[PDB]
């Protein structure tokens, strides 16, 4: 009932022999299940929370230095001394200047210098590291049954929201009115948090890879520093110049956030202002519909009339939704809705709200159906005062399927061999197919680990290149392959 | 400088929106045809020179790309 | 700000008789989109949700107040008029700028 | 049972600036944005501007955006309302509406159902 | 998929806790302790090959 | 590596449970599972009664229960007998190998 | 297991106590000695270890320049001396004891430490 308006959803049609199916709950998207004699539900995961994170470096974007002094030795007599050189917040320099008579030395040559400023981190960036374990996943289930009653349930929500954590493999949600339905969640395997750094810099936080981060050329104190002082690689952040070989000077490098933002471009922004909410990844879950019964399935068909409050509406999927107000007594009853042929002879549509029902009289219904391409009928209610609405599709199923397997294999660039579980049944199949993609995916993050879209596309095309002239009709045939494999996911990759 | 070494061939991308994605995915194009357009002598000796080590046409056309590619990518 | 929805200043019904509202604005806030919310207000007493989404009404309201809406124009029928159906009623949108624009208001009056 | 409260009615002088509160009890208050409707005895109601509780996120109007500030306090679930430079125009009565935040916690598209709870108002004289 | 190797864990007295090591097979595993009422099924995930 | 903070002071109705909180940092509470609580009746040695963040020693009672989130260790007493009644002292061994004692609380328990 | 101080002493500011504990019902060379203070109506506070083992110690920041821990492996006592007392060091000291790993080194705690103390020595100035 709230995935109707995102574009980003997917129908899981079925169950298995163990009345369970196996789906992936992206962020950005919505999932609703169909089954045979099963109600419609949505699934939406809607928040993934990091609990108690723990700094795991600190990054210094900008610095300031003081108390510059300098020291210097006459030519040949070695290097000089500073005592500011013994102390770790000072950052130093040794370096060459030339000497003589005139600046105060004995002979002619080059006399050593030492330049040392106290370095100071005016400001940094902290990447925080989150166990496995503390991860919090929120989903919310709604009934997939049309009751635009927000102020008249108790509740105020339609929707139950149940919280995943490693913890607990089985998490049970009692549908008021529909039983209980049973999620199987997989935390453990949804993103790596022991791969990953919450890099967050000046009030905004992203999702960052730990050895790029752990690589990164700015001044850096240990998680549990405590002091604040003592920074490991100042010498990034402060440039030593000596343009004569007469003087030397040293001065802090500016602000590197901003830059940092350019480091970036292929990260994930995250929030940490007031928690740890990531609103990135996917669950794969496991949905047991063993308890899962729909509602109102002992009321007698409504022997009434029906106004229509919304017209029909068709939603981005080719699914139309209709608002029907009922007129008739008998409050509590089943909707007698169809979508028919122009004879009525064939109900050639499925009803999405399976089992609409109108609970009270003057409350409306909201019905959501999947009409077939080209003209359709949709009948609402019984002969005296029956309403007849017509509808286009405007699609083709060729066209459709087409989309299908473009969302599908979209659906693997983004996911991986996790798309093999989404909307799975146990099959023969299904399984050999996720442990080919397993290997084939783990030899392509090999070779392709740290390159752009841009170097995927050249590399991409190379290989279809070398394949295509290539006199073994096999090895030919597997580098065009691979190679418009590699164009697909440089051309899909990114964002 | 951190902005020469980008997070962007991680493996950690999703179907969320990733930081500055848009503008940034043609950024490297965009700089390259701004160099090769500002200091066309270069690309005339790239040309020259993939030319003379060639033997393919693939090999040529790789080989000027390549140099073209990097030329300004090297400081 | 953006613009006042407009709405005839009063309005006057018989008991038992159907009565309609009608508030008017700009494609933007009420011809734009279906904000189009309905607060009954009785004198010294705070502005009750009547009707929201054109035409949908809260729990506690009852099934004589509906709405419409025809392009730019928002309507408030009132069927079964009562006496107790006596107080200012405001039209407010949710505009396309993200603001919120009330209507002036009609006072409905019984006889 | 939902019921918002706000503090009793004051009066005050035309250069002054009054603070006005309202109480959210009976729901999470961060998970709701406050509004503060204007009204004036017997002129239509004003919206002035909304509080997003959840992050602090503020609108206002272009009427009220220059000498209207809307505060919200996580601790004890209050939302205030000060008018600053508050003139004679000013005296109204002043409500405290509520509307709920989407699941990411902002502002962006208010629910249908706006307004749906008011507090009993505050009289302001000046 | 698992074998104990704290083999035959057993509950000498109720308020002690007693740990168990076990070693779970390469990939997922759930590792379930108790009988069905009150169950409680953890899942794993083993990082190797 | 300072001392650990908590309450002055607790009070709880006998057979209530009552909670304690020991707030330390990334090094003292946060960092390591040396969390544990110690009971002081006055003018008598502290008795150790949860060590390890949760386990208590043999003859601590299994009122005591501990836990620890982030920086912060929590001590839970659920019967809060009349013999509960004592000053609660928590430790935590530091990452530079000292020791940290919170500053204590009181259990009034009437 | 049982471990006992000496008897209550009263000493000028300025002056240096020594206090004693005694391990008895345990091997005392296995066992490291740490000594904690408690001012009057104050927290307690950890002033360091005797590695009974082998005489190394770690004595607290606050106390490094003052106290000193020592061990009679064949007395089975460990001794606090905390010299150039001041008013503030009007405090009951304990002992609590702490097992050091198979080697003797004593470098990682026992997540049971302090399980067994001293009924503690008061000393006032
Ligand atoms: C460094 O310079 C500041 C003035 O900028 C001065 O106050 C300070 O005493 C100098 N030395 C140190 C160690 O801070």
């Amino acid at each position: 009932m709230r995935c109707i308006g995102i574009s980003n959803r997917d129908f899981v049609e079925g169950v298995s022999g163990g009345s369970w199916v196996d789906i992936v709950l992206e962020h950005g998207s919505c999932v609703t299940t169909m089954a045979k004699n099963k109600p419609t539900l949505d699934f939406e995961l809607i928040k993934t929370e990091a609990k108690h994170p723990a700094t795991l470096r600190k990054y210094c974007i900008e610095a300031k230095l003081t108390n510059t002094t300098t020291a210097s030795r006459c030519p040949t007599q070695g290097e000089p001394s500073l005592n500011e050189e013994q102390d770790k917040r000072f950052v130093c320099k040794h370096s060459m200047v030339d000497r003589g008579w005139g600046n105060g030395c004995g002979l002619f040559g080059k006399g050593g210098i030492v330049t040392c400023a106290m370095f100071t981190c005016k400001k940094n960036m902290e990447g925080k590291i989150v166990q496995p374990e503390n991860l919090e996943y929120t989903i919310v289930i709604t009934p997939h049954s049309g009751e635009e009653n927000a102020v008249g349930q108790d509740t105020g929500k339609h929707g139950k929201e149940i919280k995943v954590t490693p913890q607990s493999s089985i998490t049970e949600a009692e549908l008021t009115g529909y039983g209980t339905v049973t999620m199987e969640c997989s935390p453990r395997t949804g993103l790596d948090f022991n791969e990953m750094v919450l890099l967050q810099m000046e009030n905004k936080a992203w999702l960052v890879h730990r050895q790029w981060f752990l690589d990164l050329p700015l001044p850096w104190l240990p998680g549990a520093d405590t002091q604040g002082s003592n920074w490991i690689q100042k010498e990034t952040l402060v440039t030593f110049k000596n343009p004569h070989a007469k003087k030397q000077d040293v001065v802090v490098l500016g602000s590197q956030e901003g830059a940092m933002h350019t480091a970036l471009t292929g990260a994930t922004e995250i929030q940490m202002s007031s928690g740890n909410l990531l609103f990135t990844g996917h669950l794969k879950c496991r949905l047991r519909m063993d308890k899962l019964q729909l509602k109102g399935m002992s009321y007698s068909m409504c022997t009434g009339k029906f106004k229509v409050v919304k017209e029909i509406a068709e939603t981005q999927h080719g699914t139309i939704v209709i608002r029907v107000q009922y007129e008739g007594d008998g409050s509590p009853c089943k909707i007698p809705f169809e979508i028919m042929d122009l004879e009525k002879r064939h109900v050639l549509g499925r009803l999405i709200t399976v089992n609409p029902i109108v609970t009270e009289k003057d409350s409306p219904v909201n019905i959501e159906a999947e009409p077939p391409f080209g003209d359709s009928y949709i009948i609402i209610g019984v002969e005296p005062g029956q309403l007849k609405l017509s509808w286009f599709k405007k699609g083709s199923s060729i066209g459709q399927m087409f989309e299908t397997t473009m969302r599908g294999a979209k659906r693997m660039a983004i996911l991986g061999d996790t798309a093999w579980d989404f909307g799975s049944l146990g099959g023969v199949f299904t399984s050999i197919g996720k442990a080919l993609h397993q290997v084939f995916g783990a030899i392509y993050g090999a070779a392709f680990s740290g390159v752009s879209w841009t170097m995927k596309i050249l590399i991409g095309v190379v290989i279809t290149w070398i394949g295509m002239n290539s006199r073994s009709t096999s090895l030919s045939v597997s580098l065009v392959l691979v190679g418009v494999v590699t164009l697909y996911l440089g051309v899909m990759v990114q964002a | 400088s951190v902005a020469l070494v980008p997070h962007v061939g991680m493996g950690l991308e999703t179907r969320t929106e990733t930081w500055m994605s848009s503008e940034g995915a043609w950024k490297h194009a965009q700089r390259i045809e701004t160099w090769v357009l500002r200091h066309p002598g270069f690309t005339i000796m790239a040309a020259i020179l993939a030319y003379t080590i060639g033997t393919t046409y693939f090999q040529r056309v790789l080989i000027f790309i390549l140099l073209t590619a990097v030329a300004p990518s090297m400081t | 700000s953006q613009s006042a929805l407009t709405q005839p200043a009063s309005v006057s019904g018989s008991p038992g008789q159907s009565i309609t509202i009608s508030c008017t604005g700009t494609s933007s806030d009420v011809g734009g989109f279906n904000y189009v919310s309905w607060f009954q207000q009785h004198p010294g007493k705070a502005p009750k949700l009547m009707l929201y989404d054109v035409t949908s009404r809260p729990s506690g309201v009852s099934s004589r107040f509906s709405g419409s809406k025809s392009g730019n124009t928002a309507s408030l029928t009132i069927s079964g008029l009562q006496a107790e159906d006596e107080a200012d009623y405001y039209c407010s949108s949710h505009t396309s700028r993200g603001t919120w624009v009330f209507g002036g208001g009609t006072k409905l009056t019984v006889l | 049972e939902v019921q918002l409260v706000e503090s009793g009615a004051e009066v005050k002088k035309p250069g002054a600036s009054v603070k006005v509160s309202c109480k959210a009890s009976g729901y999470t208050f961060t998970s709701y944005a406050m509004h503060w409707v204007r009204q004036a005895p017997g002129q239509r109601l004003e919206w002035m501007g909304w509080i997003n509780a959840g992050n602090g996120n503020t609108k206002y109007s272009q009427k009220f955006q220059d000498r209207v500030t809307i505060t919200r306090d996580t601790s004890a679930s209050t939302a205030y309302m000060e008018l600053s430079s508050l003139r004679s125009e000013d005296t109204a009565i002043y409500y405290c509406a509520r509307d709920k935040v989407d699941d990411y916690g902002d502002y962006w598209f208010p629910t249908l159902w706006y307004f749906d709870y008011w507090g009993q108002g505050t009289l302001v004289t000046v």
